[PDB]
């Protein structure tokens, strides 16, 4: 075994948009979760169904790291049984979720003067996302009874919008880098453990 | 085949009033987020106001302009308005409106100069 690539997902230069969140599969390595939980550089480190303290004592078959960027007021939606445009149309956590949600402020990294327009989000959808689903289509949403014919107009709108993170925004509109850890137990040798 | 040009700038005095208009073309400004930025000669480009694509509270303003500015969304004319009231000679600059629909779309800008004194 060797070290787990935690610095690759937590310290990446550019994170993914919430509508197109990335996933990093971590296997065949020893992981030290205590240094992540006790670093104080994370304003939110909330685990569901597992203790963050004694998280090192457990072994799992696979660990998934989902990373993206939302705004300040939307971090509370990265929780099980939560609702909102992020949880409904962008990233849904299951009701029986087992893992940890990690979110820290990244205004000094993800906001430009005049606005950083790289981070997007979904605004409309015909039906809510199932847990861990991921929508990518840029199809013009039909909000009315008239079809759209692939053209934006009345009741037909482009379903994606940008956050436009600029530094002097209020905290509720500043960028927040979010990492969601999922632990998997399978009929297979537990490949990731603690020190 | 998509653009937006702003108008309504010009000269005004003291606690005057001005109506900017970000006339959008080629797309419906209904569930879009418009930003208002301003640029005074030499200094940094400052964010002024913003109206969001969704939200219970869809209006956003900076601390320097809060209470005096109001950003509206005319759907019949397919344009976005910015109501600047009780002006001050400290907030005169070039005003821009930016939107994102697939890519960043810029306005050319408009000149707003408010004055003070006697004449």
């Amino acid at each position: 075994t060797n070290l787990c690539p935690f610095g690759e997902v937590f310290n990446a230069t550019r994170f993914a948009s919430v509508y197109a969140w990335n996933r990093k599969r971590i296997s065949n390595c020893v992981a030290d979760y205590s240094v992540l939980y006790n670093s104080a550089s994370f304003s939110t480190f909330k685990c569901y169904g597992v203790s963050p303290t004694k998280l090192n004592d457990l072994c799992f078959t696979n660990v998934y790291a989902d990373s993206f960027v939302i705004r300040g007021d939307e971090v509370r939606q990265i929780a099980p049984g939560q609702t909102g445009k992020i949880a409904d149309y962008n990233y849904k956590l299951p009701d029986d979720f087992t893992g940890c949600v990690i979110a820290w402020n990244s205004n000094n990294l993800d906001s430009k003067v005049g606005g950083n327009y790289n981070y997007l989000y979904r605004l409309f959808r015909k039906s809510n996302l199932k847990p861990f689903e991921r929508d990518i289509s840029t199809e013009i949403y039909q909000a009315g009874s008239t079809p759209c014919n692939g053209v934006e107009g009345f009741n037909c709108y482009f379903p994606l919008q940008s956050y436009g993170f600029q530094p002097t925004n209020g905290v509720g509109y500043q960028p927040y880098r979010v990492v969601v850890l999922s632990f998997e137990l399978l009929h297979a040798p537990a490949t990731v453990c603690g020190p | 085949q998509v653009q937006l040009v702003e108008s309504g700038g010009g000269l005004v005095q003291a606690g005057g009033s001005l109506r900017l208009s970000c006339a959008a073309s080629g797309f419906p400004v209904a569930y879009k987020t418009m930003w208002w930025y301003r640029q005074a000669p030499g200094k940094e480009r400052e964010w002024v106001a913003a109206i969001e694509s969704y939200g219970i509270k869809w209006t956003r303003y900076a601390d320097s302009v809060k209470g005096r500015f109001t950003i509206s969304r005319d759907n019949a004319k397919n344009t976005v308005y910015l109501q600047m009231n009780s002006l001050k000679p400290e907030d005169t600059a070039v005003y821009y409106c930016i939107v994102w629909v697939g890519a960043q779309y810029h306005g050319q800008g408009t000149q707003v100069t408010v004055s003070a004194g006697r004449a």
